């Protein structure tokens, strides 16, 4: 019946990347989570009037298993490439994540979105103009999200689904 | 009737339970949240022991209480005032008779002695299983030694004297089996000839056995201190999670070595022999329940340089295709079949650690440190229980040793494996991908021929073990 | 995976902890550190079925004798351990047997009688005397050595089987 989209979250560790999927899949209005629960990473949603199922792979915490990235990325139809807006290194990592996705998927046009994540109150070091310019150079959308207020979270995932639908 | 308690003014752990200080989950109660005072009261409760709470608490408490403060609180818990004589006792004493002291004797037997013994059990578990607090804070250790060494009175004496000795042993700090381990197997490389050791010259059975011993030892060395607080992801990860990182880096190095062995074998026939040998090693990993090793192989075969080698895949024997496919299926659907298989096998095993890491991280990130109730902030203990359920599972698989003999030279060979050399990661993985493109070019470029590189027989000895008398 | 709650009881020093640690870790503990209460978990396949053993290791010292009801309520089966070179520990068995029956309000509690330290030559409790007691309880008798592993798996896994058939 309904379409299932396999989405993969990628990006540097240690800077709050996991908050994006947790806040999406969460009981939006109760701050609670058991990731061990069968289908704590599947969510039925309605995007532009069309019901679909999101299956989200977020291997947050496994970043040091660098030789597994190809295997994990291969499972995805669309990718959220996430950096922290107060961690310049995580932003500089984005280019290599995108190159690796293109290689694994053997395509120069893989559905993906760039996500700038605000994970704390430490001072921002990546300005939105820098990230917009990077996203434009790649031809992909840019979404900024808060790891605490859920702002931008739906927009990030729904924008990616639209990129898949319009591929 | 219930025993009367000290006044909560002189002994803080006698305050009544209320939703302002403790919340239970919906035959001992399970705590959802509470003040630190209430958590310590229930950690050392007079009515029952809760050894899984002791482990949970001692594994996770540093997220809400400093080690120095925990020790102060359990010493306060230990120092329980005795009740005054009752009216009947008073009347006996006024007549020159010995009082019965029934209420005093009951309070000693049913409140003081169980609480004090359970405080000592916290101390014993703390020293035996979480000694890193004392290694990192010498003054904390001094305070613990002084507390234990000044407990008076005969009811606790056996355990006080024991805990003193345990502490002294921990400051300056053998396996038996149902059967003999199997004989070490040799192929082209013979014992002592380490210079010839390689993927195809060692026996594939013994490659899998020695990697399993190595990977089991790495798995067994990871302590919960390297996991709680998600410290392996933070800036001080090399300080706080060294055994975990060593384990992961071994896994990464072996995966990269498998990829390098494959793509640097440019002759197609030889490369088929290399991949077939790796799948045989995977078969023995499966037989040994070394799931880390299984996924090391699967990760290599799904890497960008190897996955695209259609001409190699075509020549792999059908039975080996099926072995590799069923290993790959363990990881599908968020490791559904892996998780079921891990929970069904008979240990020893070597779990894949990455799932535990993701679940600990997401449990930490996805649940609040405190719950706000009736204007009070209560420690969210349910969150810590969930983390300790994961660390408890990890520990359960760390207990069982493999009945396999170490071969010191083969062990050293795999300990010293360094496929990347002095190259940086991007450099090296680009090299592997460029080799893949060289040996099997993208269509419609023609497939070239390449000379053989191995001078010894490529035929595998197989992976069924042999047994001479 | 079925979960089984096993409890190891008996007089101080008979080897309850050594038996448990041998089962869990394949290691023999030479030290005598009196237990307050310890708990262990073990996944193991028994008669083709995977289960999870929760093993409670209890205090044998008499100073803890008033704290037993709480663990006897939780346990589903009991290893009743004495040492075959300690006649007093054998005489203490019946007190544990009777307390378990009272707490669980049952004449039919899964139990195994264990005579530990069978690696030692200087026996003072004869096998026949222990076997007679076991028959009077309707339970098996298994001699063990936490030092050599003799009988250790048999004792624990026999208790699992009696919980499974209960
Ligand atoms: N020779 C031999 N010694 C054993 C055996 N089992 C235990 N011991 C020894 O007996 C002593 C007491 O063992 P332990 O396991 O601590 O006994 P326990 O019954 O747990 N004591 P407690 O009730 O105080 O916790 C230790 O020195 C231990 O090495 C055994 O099978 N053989
Ligand atoms: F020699 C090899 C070379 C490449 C592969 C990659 N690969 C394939 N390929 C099928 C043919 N088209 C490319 C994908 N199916 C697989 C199933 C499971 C796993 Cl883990 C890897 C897999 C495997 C071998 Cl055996
Ligand atoms: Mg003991
Ligand atoms: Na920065």
């Amino acid at each position: 019946g309904m379409t299932e989209y396999k989405l993969v979250v990628v990006g540097a560790g240690g800077v709050g990347k996991s908050a994006l999927t947790i806040q999406l899949i969460q009981n939006h209005f109760v701050d609670e989570y058991d990731p061990t629960i069968e289908d704590s990473y599947r969510k039925q949603v309605v995007i532009d009037g069309e019901t679909c199922l999101l299956d989200i792979l977020d291997t947050a915490g496994q970043e040091e298993y660098s030789a597994m990235r190809d295997q994990y990325m291969r499972t995805g139809e669309g990718f959220l490439c996430v950096f922290a807006i107060n961690n310049t290194k995580s932003f500089e990592d984005i280019h290599q994540y995108r190159e690796q996705i293109k290689r694994v998927k053997d395509s120069d046009d893989v559905p993906m979105v760039l996500v700038g994540n605000k994970c704390d109150l430490a001072a921002r070091t990546v300005e939105s103009r820098q990230a917009q310019d990077l996203a434009r150079s790649y031809g992909i959308p840019y979404i900024e999200t808060s790891a605490k207020t859920r702002q931008g979270v739906e927009d990030a995932f729904y924008t990616l689904v639209r990129e898949i639908r319009q591929h | 009737g219930q025993m009367r308690l000290p006044s909560a003014d002189v002994y803080r752990f006698a305050e009544p339970d209320s939703e302002e200080n403790i919340i239970f989950e919906e035959g001992i109660p399970i705590i959802k949240a509470g003040t630190v005072i209430k958590l310590i009261e229930r950690l050392t409760y007079h009515m029952y022991a809760d050894p899984n709470f002791v482990r949970t608490f001692l594994t996770t408490y540093r997220s809400f209480c400093k080690p120095q403060e925990l020790l102060s609180l359990i010493i306060e818990r230990f120092e329980i005032p005795e009740p005054e004589p009752t009216e009947a006792d008073r009347i006996a004493i006024e007549n020159g008779d010995q009082p019965l002291s029934a209420e005093l004797k009951r309070f000693r037997k049913e409140y003081i002695q169980p609480v004090q013994l359970r405080v000592l059990n916290v101390c014993r578990h703390w020293v035996e299983h979480h000694f890193y607090d004392f290694e990192r804070d010498a003054y904390l250790l001094q305070r613990m030694e002084e507390f234990i060494g000044t407990v008076r009175g005969k009811a606790m004496k056996k355990w006080v004297e024991s805990i003193t000795k345990i502490i002294q042993r921990k400051k300056i700090a053998n396996i038996t089996f149902q059967s003999s381990p199997p004989t070490v197997e040799w192929h082209i490389s013979r014992p002592g000839h380490i210079e010839t050791f390689d993927l195809l010259t060692l026996h594939p059975i013994e490659i899998a056995r020695q990697l399993t011993l190595l990977e089991s030892d790495l798995y067994r060395a990871v302590q919960p201190s390297e996991l709680v607080g998600s410290v392996w992801t933070k800036e001080d990860k090399e300080i706080n999670s060294p055994n975990l990182l060593k384990m992961i880096r071994h896994t990464t190095n072996l995966t990269l070595w498998f990829e390098k062995c494959i793509v640097e074998t440019e002759n197609l026939e030889e490369r088929v022999a290399v991949v077939s040998r790796i799948i045989e090693i995977l078969q023995v990993f499966q037989e040994l329940n070394n799931f880390n090793g299984v996924l090391e192989v699967v990760s290599a075969m799904n890497s960008s340089p190897v996955y695209r080698l259609d001409h190699t895949f075509e020549q792999i024997p059908s039975r080996q295709k099926k072995i590799l496919e069923e290993a790959h299926e363990l990881s599908e659907d968020h490791y559904k079949k892996y998780l079921a298989k891990l929970r069904s096998i008979n240990p020893p095993c070597v779990p894949f650690f990455g799932i535990y890491l993701t679940n600990i991280l997401k449990t930490e990130e996805g649940n609040p440190e405190v719950l706000k109730r009736h204007g009070k902030e209560l420690i969210n203990f349910s969150k810590r229980r969930k983390v300790a359920e994961i660390t408890g599972e990890i520990q359960q698989y760390q207990n069982q040793p493999y009945c396999l003999r170490v071969e010191s030279d083969i062990k050293r060979f795999f300990e010293n494996l360094n496929p990347m050399g002095n190259s940086m990661e991007k450099e090296f993985t680009d090299y592997l991908f460029n080799k893949s493109l060289e040996i099997e070019p993208r269509n419609p470029k023609p497939l070239p021929r390449f000379p053989k590189k191995y001078s010894y027989p490529l035929k595998s000895p197989g992976v069924r073990p042999s047994n001479p008398r």
